[PDB]
C-alpha cells in the first residue's frame, strides 16, 4: 500500500515561514514555526493592538498577517 | 556584581544570532520543501516509456517491411522461372 | 534573553536537522530515478534484441523453405 502526505514528506509537519518582526511590539512563538502552531503578538506601553492577537500556521501559510500598534 | 551586566549582553547577542541564521536557514528550507515535490521524476519515466516504445514500434515495423519485401521477390522470381520454363521452344 | 536566546538555538537545531532530513530524502529519490531509468533502457534493449533474433530468425526461416521448395519441386 502506497500512501501519500496530507504536512511534507523516500517510501513530518510543514513549516510557516519567519512572521517577522512587530514594531513597537512582541512576537511570542508558543512551540514551533510548524503546522498546527500558533503564535501571540503583543504591543508596547501605550500601543493599542490593531488586528489579530494570535495567528495560526494554517493548511501552507499564516492564518492572520502581522497586527499594528498606533 | 558587573558580571550580570555581561550575561544579559551575551544572552542578547545570542538570541539575535539563532534567530538571524534561523531566517537564513528558513529561506534556503523553503527552496528544499518546494524541490521535493516528484512530478520531475514521474515525467522523465513517462516521457523515456515513449520515447522507448517509439523505437519499438518504428524498428518492428521496419523489419515487418523487409519479411514482406523478401517474400514478395520471393513470389515474384518464381513467378518469372516458370514462365521461363514455359518458354523452354521445343 | 537567555530563555529567548535557547529558544532560537532549539529551533534552528530543529530546522538544521530537518533540512539534512529533506536533503537525503531528495539524494535518494534522485538516484532511485536514475536506477529506475537505467532499468527501463535495460529491459529496453532486451527488447531490440528480441526483435533483431526474431527477424534474422524468420529470414533465415524463409531461405530454408526457399531451398526445401526447389528440391520438392524437382523430384515432383
Ligand atoms: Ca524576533
Ligand atoms: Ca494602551
Ligand atoms: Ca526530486
Ligand atoms: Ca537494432
Ligand atoms: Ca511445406
Amino acid at each position: 500500500l502506497k500512501y501519500t502526505c496530507l504536512y511534507v514528506r523516500s517510501t513530518i509537519y510543514k513549516r510557516c515561514r519567519h512572521p517577522g518582526e512587530l514594531r513597537n511590539g512582541q512576537v511570542e512563538i508558543k512551540t514551533d514555526l510548524s503546522f498546527g502552531s500558533q503564535i501571540e503578538f503583543s504591543c508596547s506601553e501605550g500601543f493599542f493592538l490593531i488586528g489579530s492577537t494570535t495567528s495560526r500556521c494554517e493548511v501552507v501559510g499564516w492564518s492572520h498577517p502581522l497586527p499594528q500598534c498606533e | 556584581e558587573e558580571v550580570k551586566k555581561a550575561e544579559e549582553s551575551e544572552s542578547k547577542s545570542a538570541a539575535k544570532m539563532w534567530e538571524n541564521m534561523y531566517k537564513e536557514l528558513d529561506r534556503d528550507y523553503s527552496l528544499l520543501e518546494k524541490t521535493v515535490e516528484s512530478l520531475e521524476n514521474m515525467e522523465n519515466l513517462d516521457k523515456l516509456n515513449k520515447e522507448n516504445q517509439g523505437k519499438l514500434e518504428k524498428l518492428e515495423l521496419d523489419y515487418l517491411k523487409k519479411l514482406d519485401h523478401e517474400h514478395k521477390e520471393h513470389q515474384k522470381e518464381q513467378q518469372e522461372q516458370e514462365e521461363r520454363q514455359k518458354n523452354q521452344l521445343e
